[PDB]
RNA sequence: ACCAAAGCUAGCUCAACAACAAAUACAAAAAUACACCAAAAUAAAAUAAAACAUUCACCUAACAUUAAAGUAUAGGAGAUAGAAAUUUUUAUCCUGACGCUAUAGAGAUAGUACCGUAAGGGAAAGAUGAAAGAAUAAAAGUAAAAAAAAGCAAAGAUUACCCCUUCUACCUUUUGCAUAAUGGUUUAACCAGAAAAAAUCUAACAAAGAGAACUUUAGCUAGAUACCCCGAAACCAGACGAGCUACCCAUGAGCAGUUUAAAAGAACCAACUCAUCUAUGUGGCAAAAUAGUGAGAAGACUUGUAGGUAGAGGUGAAAA
RNA sequence: UCGCACACGCUUACAUCAGUAACUAAUAAUAUACUGAUAAUUAACAACCAAUAAACCAAAACAACACUAAAACGUUUAUUAA
């Protein structure tokens, strides 16, 4: 859990628990080609891989075989108006890959199923405002 | 844009509120009003008038005591209420030569003390002066308890006061545990100092060490709401019992 | 209509807990549809959504918040839950 | 020979020099915590 | 909800393309000075007829869209009226809109139902301590505009979806107000059962 | 006809009155292991004295206000500095403005861009309308509209633009300037004379006059008349600087070949280091370079990362 | 014909698709350097990563052995180390 303080420690204490957990996952369409063994989730910055773990296979029932991690550095080179950068956040990345032999695709999420006016001026008019008859 | 009240009254204002609003009267009353320290360096003139030489009408005449600087050694010791004189010079004494800065230190000792009252052997830094006014006040104790607070200008004098005339008004025990007599000879001769308890404790103490003890003395950890409600509860309930 | 406090109020404490993961789970399937629809360069269906079970979980802590901050008020008597 | 290069950058300098830290283990580099919070700056100390 | 210090309102809402466009992100422009109304002492709402007593279009009677109280604009419907194309490409102009232009809150006076007639508005507090607007002229009840709400659904039409929660079980009480904590109460019903405690901690 | 030009607001002056939560001193924004904490010594000089040494108000404190009084006194008895005894003071309420409008007024739309290693410096700007959920042509500079023997550029004039005739730009500075003395491309906006002792002038009341204290042999009381702007090199206090360079202290790293019993402050000659000599370059490619040519090249050798010494000082194989 | 890596240092300037009238390039063409949208570098390398007692005089130099200017760097035993 994100932002919370966490007891500090010490020999034979209680198994931490967290009973409400604060973070929020993002499952994104991978950037480049990979397995299909794996998926790829932004997550919240404080957030270890074990939590990450955990989590999946906790809440989703997803049975995890590996996870990794990465921050990405977002650009801090947009300017504004008054010429004080604008920084897109930093965030962490994360690759996980499924134990059972299982296969992931990303599902294709827009499927396309949804639910003549010539008033040309006349040639040879020669610009004579036509509405009028005569 | 100006300020509501003046600054040197900011500082004076300052105790008018929160947790020293709190302090014993006492205590502030002491702090307040400063006596005038007798003079040590500077050398002073009785008379209001004198007669002036050359003008020949008799003039007002006022004394303005020199700025004497207190090292942080001397609040550890006993001076005798003096220090180091800074200030400038005229070499030669005429006026007309060199003008220099200079100062003036005075000159230390390293001497033991008796105490009947703390029956104890100090080892204290003092001056020519402080042996002097031990001298004339013939006693350490006597020269500790006849002493005002603006004539010691030490931390270490202070707390010696504090902590012997506090041992006077306990009537403590353990001055001489084992003889009586000794007891009854101490505590009698300086049986003209006495001051009740509570004003005991509070007399050596700088206004940090005040404020210290005082939030000491205050401290109660909030009472959990539980109790009140219940307290409450059975108010009403012993109410609407006596009302039928 | 996202929850307000008072329909909270009636919930237990299992209840409010269980409700929790209902919001979760819809939370993260809305984020994903967010990022997606980014990624597509297509304006993302009924944004609605995502405000609604944002108030309901902020609510959701409104709730527990109070009943933590209340029985501690009601046991020790120290009104912040930190040391301070 | 050629001159204006005179500043090679270090990180670890940079922060040893002028950072908060060092500011803060010495009375007059307070004071210029102090004289820099009353002008309002943006960044107090490297 | 984005707001610079000076801004100016432009019947275009403050987080909208047309407002981009009306006052781009570097724009000061003139104070607009506003006559002060304090809300309690607002007397109008969306949705109320009204008369209008000034213009080129005066002695009419017409129905509120929408009051914007920060430049304090009332709109009536398809009333005060100014010509705005909408579509516009290089070989085409389509479709002419009346468009209806704001009008200030001193044009307008709010009509009571009865003999429709334009009225002076005062607030008074009932026996029962309802709040009712009074005709200061007329002397009678003035109502307020019962009106529709900006996102379309209304409650007596409406079916639950997959996601959403019956009135019934939404309203149940389920609270037992006993003095446990969340984490206590939920230990307890899982069936989660601890022993060892945490050691002595210090605070700084 | 372009480039331009115009708004009245943002806000200022002066004066009365009196979003949590987490994270932070590790190299701040890093939950978490054995310590230490913490400290204090007169303000100086610039400047006045037409130099400068004693001396030089204000600069810390509160004490206010009307007087005693610029008096007693203190002073290279110079410049200047300067009390007290003793006296005076009716309440609050009653806020505003012969204060500024975007080169003004705050530095401010900002301590932000940007410039500095760092302490630190520090800007510029906005303008239609009810609604944009409706689309004056006036500065310099130019264009419409190259220029025809001749001459401080104009003036007298002429039917007539020239052609004739008559004339040493302007300030400042000097004995004297067309001077080949200084200054300025041109336009706009900003940009420099403040005091009331004595005096004069106009009035009040007069042996008296002033709404308290004072002055009075026509005086007193009141008004009105007055004395600039920009520039050093310096000197003093406190900060910040050894990422350049000077020298050290740590911890690393290079030096091929060829010659010689040899790593010998030996030869030859690369990498690497210096900077001899010439020519280019001189608002450069470069606020010290490039091309050739040169010295040294297992040593008092070059070089990386990280510490240290700070201006009354440091460091120095002394070139101040 | 100053090539590919790492260290230090820079911070998205890198990648894909799209647009370039005008802004960046000291010109154009088109785009690693302009504008918009979207993505992206994944740890075995590298950073972080114990104390206290005791024995041990004996250079690196292809290291036999030496030279003078006297040389950076740890093993092993014992006691405890989540
Ligand atoms: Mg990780
Ligand atoms: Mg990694
Ligand atoms: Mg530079
Ligand atoms: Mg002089
Ligand atoms: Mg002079
Ligand atoms: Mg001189
Ligand atoms: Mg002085
Ligand atoms: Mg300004
Ligand atoms: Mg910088
Ligand atoms: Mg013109
Ligand atoms: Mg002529
Ligand atoms: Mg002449
Ligand atoms: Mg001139
Ligand atoms: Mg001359
Ligand atoms: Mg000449
Ligand atoms: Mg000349
Ligand atoms: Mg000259
Ligand atoms: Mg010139
Ligand atoms: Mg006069
Ligand atoms: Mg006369
Ligand atoms: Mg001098
Ligand atoms: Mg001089
Ligand atoms: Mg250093
Ligand atoms: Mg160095
Ligand atoms: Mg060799
Ligand atoms: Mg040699
Ligand atoms: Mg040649
Ligand atoms: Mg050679
Ligand atoms: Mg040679
Ligand atoms: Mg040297
Ligand atoms: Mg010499
Ligand atoms: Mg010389
Ligand atoms: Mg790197
Ligand atoms: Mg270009």
């Amino acid at each position: 859990a994100r932002n919370v303080l966490y007891p500090l420690y010490q020999l034979g204490n209680p198994q931490l628990r967290v009973f409400r957990t604060n973070f929020f996952i993002q499952l994104v369409r991978p950037g480049t080609a990979q397995p299909e063994d794996t998926v790829q989730f932004r997550i919240p910055m404080e957030m270890t891989r074990v939590d990450l773990r955990n989590y999946l296979e906790r809440i989703y029932n997803v049975p995890v075989a590996a996870v990794r991690t990465r921050v990405q550095y977002g650009s801090n080179r947009r300017r504004d108006h008054r010429n004080i950068r604008i920084k897109k956040p930093d965030y962490k990345v994360a690759y996980v890959q499924l134990a059972l032999g299982q296969t992931f695709t990303f599902p294709d999420l827009f499927p396309e199923r949804k639910g003549r006016q010539k008033h040309s001026p006349d040639p040879r008019r020669g610009g004579v405002p036509g509405w009028f008859g005569l | 844009p100006l300020h509501k009240v003046p600054v040197g009254l900011w500082k004076q204002l300052r105790l008018w509120e929160g947790i020293y609003s709190r302090l014993p009267r006492h205590y502030l009353r002491s702090l307040e009003e400063a006596r005038t320290p007798t003079p040590v360096h500077y050398r002073p003139h009785g008379a209001k008038f004198k007669i002036n030489p050359k003008n020949w009408q008799r003039e007002r005449v006022e004394d303005v005591p020199i700025p004497v600087h207190y090292p942080p050694e001397s609040q550890l010791g006993l001076w005798g209420g003096e220090g180091w004189v800074l200030g400038h010079r005229y070499v030669n004494n005429d006026k007309l030569s060199k003008r220099v800065r200079k100062v003036w230190k005075p000159q230390l000792f390293q001497r033991e003390l008796y105490s009947e009252i703390l029956d104890k052997r100090f080892t204290v830094t003092v001056t020519m002066r402080t042996l002097d006014l031990i001298d004339q006040a013939c006693g350490f104790d006597f020269y500790i308890l006849k002493t005002p607070k603006e004539d010691l200008c030490s931390k270490f004098g202070m707390d010696l006061k504090r902590g012997m005339l506090l041992r006077l008004a306990r009537q403590d025990p353990q001055l001489h545990p084992d003889d009586p007599a000794r007891r009854a000879a101490i505590y009698d001769r300086y049986k003209a100092f006495v001051i009740p308890e509570a004003e005991a404790e509070w007399v050596g103490l700088t206004l940090d060490e005040a404020v210290e003890k005082q939030r000491l003395l205050e401290e109660k950890d909030p009472i959990p709401l539980f109790k009140i409600f219940v307290e409450e509860l059975l108010g009403q309930l012993q109410q609407q019992a006596l009302s039928e | 209509a996202s929850w307000t406090c008072q329909q909270l109020r009636n919930k237990s404490n299992e209840d409010l807990h269980k409700l929790w993961y209902v919001l979760l789970k819809e939370r993260n399937m809305l984020l994903t549809l967010e990022q997606e629809a980014k990624r597509q360069r297509l304006p993302m269906p009924s944004p609605e959504r995502l405000e609604k079970v944002v108030d309901s979980m902020d609510a959701l802590d409104k709730v527990v918040q109070e009943r933590e901050d209340a029985l501690r008020l009601l046991q020790t008597g120290q009104e912040k839950a930190r040391p301070g | 020979k050629a001159r204006g290069n005179e500043y090679q950058p270090s990180n670890i300098k940079r922060k040893h020099k002028h950072g908060w830290v060092r500011r803060l283990r010495t009375p007059t580099g307070v004071q210029v915590i102090l004289r820099r919070m009353h002008k309002g700056r943006k960044s107090l100390s490297h | 909800v984005t707001l610079p210090p000076n801004y100016r309102y432009g019947m275009s809402r403050p987080g909208s393309l047309s407002d981009k466009r009306k006052n781009p992100p570097g724009t000061r422009r003139r104070r607009v000075p506003v006559e002060p109304i304090s809300d309690e002492d607002w007397h109008l709402f969306c949705g109320d007829k009204v008369e209008i007593l000034e213009g080129k279009d005066a002695g009419k009677q017409g129905k509120v869209v929408q009051v914007i109280r920060q430049r304090n604009w009332v709109v009536v419907e398809g009333l005060n009226t100014h010509y705005r194309y909408v579509g516009k490409t290089v070989d085409y102009r389509g479709t002419m809109i009346p468009s209806e232009a704001p009008l200030l809150h001193n044009q307008v006076k709010l009509v009571d139902p009865t003999d429709r007639k334009p009225t002076d508005v005062e607030w008074r507090f009932t026996e029962a301590g309802e709040r009712v607007r009074v005709s200061t002229r007329s002397g009678r009840i003035i109502p307020k505009p019962e009106f529709p709400r900006a996102d379309g659904i209304v409650p007596e039409t409406w079916i639950d979806g997959p996601k959403d929660t019956s009135v019934e079980d939404a309203l149940e009480k389920t609270y037992v107000p006993r003095l446990k904590t969340l984490e206590e109460e939920v230990m307890e019903a899982m069936g989660i059962q601890e022993t060892r405690r945490h050691k002595k901690v210090y605070w700084y």
